[PDB]
């Protein structure tokens, strides 16, 4: 039960509760996605309709977001309604109703919409396979629910009993007095939660190199590569991503996107090439791979990547501390590869 | 908090924030898309992409600077962002690359490449972005033959004729000291910024901007871009709204908050305290709608935008939404006004009090080019709290009750009725 | 939906004289049908009131 | 068109009163036997009129096994009445089988609709 | 243009025209599927409706079939109607109309139905995946048309002109007088076809070993393995297929199907395990591969294989003669692996 | 489609008389509506033939 806050003379406040209950801890496929879409339904003391109508007259909103590591409950409100929104979030983690007709009428139709939206994007598909072939059963779990594995109402109740524990969540706030937040976090239903255990494992996950996968798709062709990164080489791949999508590189015109997703135990580097014509996708990916094998000098991009990292970290409260002062060179070694689209006209791994 | 100084013609305004981790400086001009003509439409779009060109932005990356630019109806801005303590280089970059030396940027093979890329940016906007291209045609039909009707991105037919000599004409007429505000947001002090500007020359041109002959005037009309191959229908509908410098500026904004936005696929969006929702939910009439209130120098627009897949019941959607607008004149309740007050204060506190110094620079620079100062967030909250029910009814009876409208649409819009059937819904015969 | 479309009796009125889709090119010769409807009403009403005094 | 919340409120007060329970419950048992719906193989909860939104919500949330059984009892009653006969005595519904299976779903749907009406007519003080 | 037939005292005759124009020769994905569905449409001298009505009054039927090697046109009829069906088949290969309205009204909708009924069977999805990862381009080409690659009317016209040549087809008949068939073929429109070139190559197809693939699917789970086979080992894997499915093997109760597909230059061995429970599929495939790695004695199955071979070669008029007499033992080496279904609960290749 | 369902006039007869879905357990009290339509026809036909001789 960690509580921290930052103060400021402003009008709006923000409260967040982060739970180590993302897709990488799911016991069944998509069970974490389903728990995300049940977070602000009826509780045992207040209805979903009553909460929406009451907070509108006070000036606040609610949201819940899912990724591969976290489930986040967030509230944005006016600075003087702090105690009201502490208890609203405490009741969600404590006494959610979990009714059989809420899943059939509200939760399942909402999950189908999310899955159908992400399925229409070939870049989201290629990123999912890159996570699947690099890490198989850890970070490689599917993010969204698609019905391939059956998940029942008791499964969602069981999953919530495991991740909603006092040792597995942190409380953060922006433009909030920290002494007042600590008082309200106590004398609340958060202090009466079960004291389970932290699900975080410190050891580096198992990864696999040299894999490949192909998916047929109607639309835009996409070629992507992925590289697992350890904890001591996160800064080197942070500079490379910014350099490859900046005016300092000649390959930035051939690259659609490039990023480094950071975890507390490592990361994954992703690079995507997307075009409507499969002849351009095949030609661009070959030039990028050959050029990266020769080697690149990343020293000119160190100052640029220091400012870009500051932009992203302003919103975040617990970013990874990086140095960037010792990044000198880079040479591509082994990587994974995924091709999505008109695969019959896209290259294989042995041809790159 | 906002501090505004004057210096030989240019205006310096800052919004200091010590907790920020990034400072931002730039220049905002008080001329935009409403200052062109139907033959040079798209000049301000070319100047934006020339500033963000590959060779210009490569020089900025070495020092550790990032560039941004925005084009609107009334203002355009050019911003340089950097870490605190690097503000001296950002001012230097702006001086010798955009203010005093435009010849290297306007070279051949750099103008010919930028023009190639922008011609592609507007080709796919005109055939892939449907909700944002009917809101642009709404401006085109509601302000026809007036300066407030030209699209901000330009026209494909108009952009094939622009040459490099047209860009120098526009720069000579508008990029002037009397039309510019120098802004600084984030972690940067007012004393430091003004001292740096005077330590250098930092002077724009000397002339004054040309004045426009005719002002903007609203005209009730409609334009129909029917396309039976698209899977949806997109419709925009509005009346004449309020200008920026008006006493009814916050009353019109609060009126749009009463009806708000809607998402059919969000469980929490279906529980909002809006009396319109119980009419459009028994039969799914739309997927989403939003109510806006856009203000400019001369006029404004007040209305809503919709997108639906229920193409056989478009008339029901329009009939029910306009009947709820009528209640703003006759029977709006006290609970509806109190709820819209709370949601407007939250929405304003999320736009001016975000964490992006680039967003703040555009907002602060545009409000000084119009009224010479910036109204604080504390004072605006006092004005919103003072609104009463009698104020809403007086404003709605003047602007909404039995007034002319503007309509734009595309997609499968065969089920959208004629102008006279829709205009009949702006009043009730039972009252 | 609107009450004029959901009601059992109003929906017959709406489908015939309110929302009926008509071609935009029909001239004044397409006005004789509505006139014949007014003629039939005139003959019935005057005949009934005259029949109260007829042998 | 009396709400089941109103019926339950009045009915409970009789059952928690020792004096009223001994004088009213015996009358109600004879009232039910004389009604004779059990002789057609029906429970009382099958007789409630369903052409309103409240009862259409409750019937939607009923589990499948209960819903299939209810459809058989209703069809059987229509055919038995068609012939102007009764069911054989061993096929009659017993008293211990006449349980209010649909009542909890009706009360839950009624409480939600009442709270929606009290929030649409809300008035904020101060 | 090779013509051959066998006579018999029988009232029914059959005539087949085999063209080396299967999916392994397709220039575009599904172009051979569209030509197969376009076969018995209107020709330049006769309509599709007229052909059906006239043939019904004479007692005959038509059929067109597609596999990875051939496109076959078949006619079953009464014995005395032979000269009518020789010209009818010759007209299809010579003067098909290829009208633009016939593609949208009859040919495209028919191809959509074939694809719809094959995407619902996990065994057919797994077999196509095994062909793709073993041979990449050629025999690994997709069988059916799914619209991933745009195929136009001109592409179907061009493909037909390439494959419908005098040197690329063989004519065979059952219960047909051979002397009479040659005379009718000689004076028909077949003899005026272009003399192109044979599309069959005399070399061996390049293959790959040790590959893997996983596909998510809602329904039954399938695990499969695949082994490329050269010309010299064709008889060894034919005994292995019949030994595993028959009652001579303890593994027969765990194997859903097993077969060897034989080509002119080689073949492919396939083995499938399918069940509605993922745990059953996982345990069965592990036990199968561990038993085959130790070895088998395929001697007791030679006589059984000889009978089964003669059963399926009864109809085929050009069966390659295999020995089966020098088959002693088997030992599993390297193979390809595909998993379809609940892939988060199925084994990986390295765990087999 | 059958002609009794595609025709403009026969569809009204079919939807009200021929193919109307009825509950299977309605007793003889549900026969009074059809009797009331026979009474109306009897009154109108006899009244018109008597009206040819009335002053
Ligand atoms: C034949 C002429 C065609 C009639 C069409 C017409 O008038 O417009 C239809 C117009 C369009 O329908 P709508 O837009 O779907 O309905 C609008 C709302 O109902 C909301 O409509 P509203 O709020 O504007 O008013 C509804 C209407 C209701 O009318 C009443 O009967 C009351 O109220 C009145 O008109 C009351 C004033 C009447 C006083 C005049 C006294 C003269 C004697 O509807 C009406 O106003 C009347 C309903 C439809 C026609 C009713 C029967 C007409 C056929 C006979
Ligand atoms: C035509 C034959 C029948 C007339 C019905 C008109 C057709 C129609 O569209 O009506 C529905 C229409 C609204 O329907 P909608 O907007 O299409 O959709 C349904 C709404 O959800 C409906 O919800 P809503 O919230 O819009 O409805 C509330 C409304 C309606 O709620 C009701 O249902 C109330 C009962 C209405 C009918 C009363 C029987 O409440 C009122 O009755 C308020 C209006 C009362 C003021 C009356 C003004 C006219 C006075 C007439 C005197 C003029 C004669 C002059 C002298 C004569 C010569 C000597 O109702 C009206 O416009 C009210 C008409 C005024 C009633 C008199
Ligand atoms: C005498 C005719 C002189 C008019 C002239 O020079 O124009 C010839 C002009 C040349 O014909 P057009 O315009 O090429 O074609 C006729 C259109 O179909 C007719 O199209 P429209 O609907 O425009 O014509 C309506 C026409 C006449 O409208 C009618 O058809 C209505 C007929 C009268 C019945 C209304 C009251 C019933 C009273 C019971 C008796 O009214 C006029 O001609 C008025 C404009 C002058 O013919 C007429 O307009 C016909 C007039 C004969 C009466
Ligand atoms: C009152 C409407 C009756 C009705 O539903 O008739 C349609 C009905 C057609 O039945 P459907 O299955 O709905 O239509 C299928 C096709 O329309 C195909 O219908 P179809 O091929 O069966 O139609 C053939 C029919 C063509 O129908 C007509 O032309 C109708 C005659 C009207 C004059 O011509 C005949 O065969 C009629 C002559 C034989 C009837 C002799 C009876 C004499 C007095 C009793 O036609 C008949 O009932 C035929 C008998 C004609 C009147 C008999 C008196
Ligand atoms: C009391 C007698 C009649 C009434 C009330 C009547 C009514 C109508 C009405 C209202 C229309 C549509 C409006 C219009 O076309 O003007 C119409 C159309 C029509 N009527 Fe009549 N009508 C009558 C007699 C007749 C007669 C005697 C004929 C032919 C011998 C006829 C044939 C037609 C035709 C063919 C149309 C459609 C024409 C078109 O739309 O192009 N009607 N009628
Ligand atoms: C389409 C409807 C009708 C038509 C075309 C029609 C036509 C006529 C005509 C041409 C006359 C001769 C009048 C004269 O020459 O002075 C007449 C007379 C008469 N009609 Fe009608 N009629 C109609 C409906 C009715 C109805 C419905 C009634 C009674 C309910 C009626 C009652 C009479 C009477 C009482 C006379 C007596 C003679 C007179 O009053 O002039 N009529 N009618
Ligand atoms: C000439 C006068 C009438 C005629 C021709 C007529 C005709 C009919 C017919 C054919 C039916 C359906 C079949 C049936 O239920 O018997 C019906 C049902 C009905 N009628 Fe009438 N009716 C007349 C008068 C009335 C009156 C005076 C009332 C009430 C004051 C009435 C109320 C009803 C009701 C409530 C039903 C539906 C009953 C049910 O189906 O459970 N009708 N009528
Ligand atoms: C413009 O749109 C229209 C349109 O609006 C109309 C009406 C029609 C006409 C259509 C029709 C079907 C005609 C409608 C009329 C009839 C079918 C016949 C009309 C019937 C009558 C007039 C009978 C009414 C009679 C009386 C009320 C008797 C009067 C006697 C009284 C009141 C006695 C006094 C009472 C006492 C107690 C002493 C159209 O063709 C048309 O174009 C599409
Ligand atoms: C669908 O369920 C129903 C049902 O709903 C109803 C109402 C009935 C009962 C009744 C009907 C269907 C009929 C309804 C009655 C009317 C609408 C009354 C209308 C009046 C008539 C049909 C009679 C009209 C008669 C004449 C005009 C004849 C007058 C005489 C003449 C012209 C002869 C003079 C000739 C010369 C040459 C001088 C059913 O039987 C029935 O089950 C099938």
């Amino acid at each position: 039960l960690t509580v921290s806050a930052r103060d400021a003379p402003t009008k709006i406040s923000t409260l967040a509760v982060k739970v180590h209950g993302g897709s990488r801890y799911a016991t069944k496929d998509g069970v974490a996605h389903l728990l995300n879409r049940f977070n602000f339904q009826n509780t045992n003391t207040r209805s979903a309709l009553k909460l929406v109508r009451e907070s509108e007259l006070l000036g606040g909103t609610f949201k819940s977001t899912l990724d591969r590591e976290y489930i986040t409950l967030k509230a944005t409100f006016l600075k003087d309604d702090l105690p009201y929104y502490v208890n609203a979030l405490a009741d969600v983690l404590y006494k959610t109703a979990f009714k059989p007709h809420e899943l059939t009428e509200s939760v399942l139709p909402a999950a189908r919409y999310d899955y159908a939206v992400a399925e229409q994007c070939p870049v989201k598909s290629a990123e999912d396979q890159l996570y699947a072939i690099t890490f198989r059963k850890g970070l490689g779990n599917p993010l969204l629910y698609d019905g391939v594995e059956r998940v029942s109402l008791q499964d969602i109740k069981d999953f919530a009993d495991k991740v909603y524990t006092k040792e597995n969540l942190e409380v953060s706030g922006e433009n909030v007095v920290e002494a007042d937040l600590k008082r309200f976090v106590d004398e609340s239903l958060l202090s009466t939660l079960p004291a389970g255990k932290s699900l975080v494992s410190k050891s580096e996950p198992k990864f696999f190199l040299g894999e490949e996968n192909r998916v047929r798709f109607i639309g835009d062709s996409v070629a992507a590569i992925g590289i697992p990164v350890n904890k001591a080489s996160l800064a080197q791949y942070e500079v490379l991503a910014n350099y490859l999508t900046s005016a300092l590189s000649e390959l930035s015109g051939l690259i659609s996107s490039a990023k480094l997703d950071k975890f507390t135990d490592g990361g994954l580097f992703t690079l995507f090439v997307r075009d409507q014509d499969s002849a351009v996708v095949s030609s661009n990916i070959k030039k990028i791979v050959a050029d990266l094998k020769k080697g690149k000098d990343l020293s000119p991009a160190i100052n640029y990547t220091k400012l870009k990292n500051a932009v992203q970290n302003e919103s975040v409260s617990s970013p990874i501390e990086l140095n960037f002062d010792a990044v000198k060179d880079f040479k591509l070694g082994k990587f994974n590869y995924v091709a999505v689209g008109d695969v019959s006209n896209l290259p294989y791994l042995d041809e790159l | 908090a906002e501090v505004t100084q004057l210096s030989n013609g240019i205006v310096v305004a800052t919004e200091h924030n010590p907790s920020a981790h990034t400072a931002s400086v730039g220049v905002v001009f008080g001329s935009g898309a409403a200052n062109e003509n139907p033959y040079n439409n798209g000049v301000s779009n070319l100047w934006k992409n020339i500033f963000l060109s590959k060779e210009n932005s490569a020089v900025a990356a070495k020092e550790g600077l990032a560039l941004s630019s925005n084009i609107s109806r009334d203002f355009q801005s050019y911003i340089v962002s950097s870490l605190p303590g690097s503000t001296d280089k950002s001012l230097d970059f702006l001086n010798q690359s955009f203010i005093q030396q435009k010849a290297n940027l306007l070279s051949s093979s750099n103008f010919e490449a930028t023009k190639k890329s922008v011609l592609k940016q507007v080709q796919d906007f005109e055939e892939n972005d449907h909700p944002n291209r009917v809101l642009e045609h709404l401006h085109s039909t509601a302000f026809q033959n007036t300066p407030l009707s030209l699209p901000t991105r330009g026209t494909l037919e108009s952009l094939e004729n622009l040459v490099v000599a047209d860009l120098e004409s526009f720069a000579n007429n508008h990029f002037l000291n009397s039309n510019a505000v120098v802004v600084g947001t984030g972690n940067i002090k007012h004393e430091d910024l003004v001292n740096s500007i005077e330590s250098k020359n930092l002077s724009l041109q000397t002339g004054t901007k040309p004045v426009l002959k005719k002002k903007a005037a609203f005209l009730g009309s409609e334009v129909r871009l029917r396309d039976d191959t698209l899977p949806k229908a997109w419709i925009s509908l509005a009346v004449e709204g309020e200008p920026v410098n008006s006493p009814n500026y916050f009353v019109a904004k609060l009126a749009a908050q009463i009806f708000g936005s809607y998402n059919a696929f969000e469980p929490a969006s279906r529980l909002q305290g809006i009396k319109l929702l119980d009419n459009i939910q028994e039969y799914q009439l739309c997927d989403n709608f939003n109510h806006f209130s856009l203000s400019y120098k001369d006029s404004g627009l007040w209305g809503f935008s919709t997108a639906t897949r229920n193409v056989t019941m478009i008339d029901d959607l329009i009939h029910f939404t306009l009947k709820q607008w009528n209640r703003l004149t006759i029977s709006v309740t006290d609970t509806e006004v109190e709820r819209a007050k709370s949601l407007l204060k939250l929405q304003l506190g999320q736009l001016y009090e975000s964490g992006n110094p680039v967003n703040d620079a555009n907002l602060l620079g545009a409000e000084v080019l119009i009224k010479g100062s910036k109204l604080s967030l504390g004072e605006a909250f006092k004005k919103i709290d003072a609104i009463t029910v009698k104020d809403v009814k007086a404003w709605a009876g003047k602007r909404l009750w039995d007034q002319d409208i503007a309509i734009a649409g595309t997609g499968q819009i065969e089920g959208l009725l004629d102008y006279m059937r829709i205009r009949s819904d702006m009043s009730m015969m039972r009252w | 939906m609107a009450f004029r479309k959901s009601n059992v009796y109003l929906s017959l009125v709406n489908s015939y004289i309110i929302d009926s889709p008509q071609p935009s090119s029909i001239n004044y010769w397409w006005n004789m049908g509505s006139l014949l409807g007014l003629c039939l009403v005139i003959q019935i009403v005057t005949g009934i009131f005259m029949a109260m005094h007829y042998s | 068109p009396q709400s089941f919340t109103s019926i339950a409120r009045i009915g409970d007060y009789i059952l928690k009163s020792p004096v009223l329970s001994k004088l009213c419950v015996p009358v109600a048992n004879q009232f039910i036997n004389l009604a004779g719906y059990k002789k057609l193989g029906l429970k009382f909860d099958d007789l409630i009129a369903e052409e309103n939104p409240i009862m259409q919500t409750a019937l939607r949330r009923l589990p499948e096994d209960e819903s299939y059984a209810r459809a058989y009892r209703i069809i059987r009653a229509h055919q038995t009445e068609l012939t102007h006969h009764l069911l054989p005595r061993n096929e009659w519904i017993k008293a211990q089988e006449d349980v209010p299976y649909l009542l909890p779903y009706i009360l839950e749907a009624e409480a939600a609709a009442k709270e929606k009406d009290e929030l649409d007519n809300i008035e904020v003080s101060k």
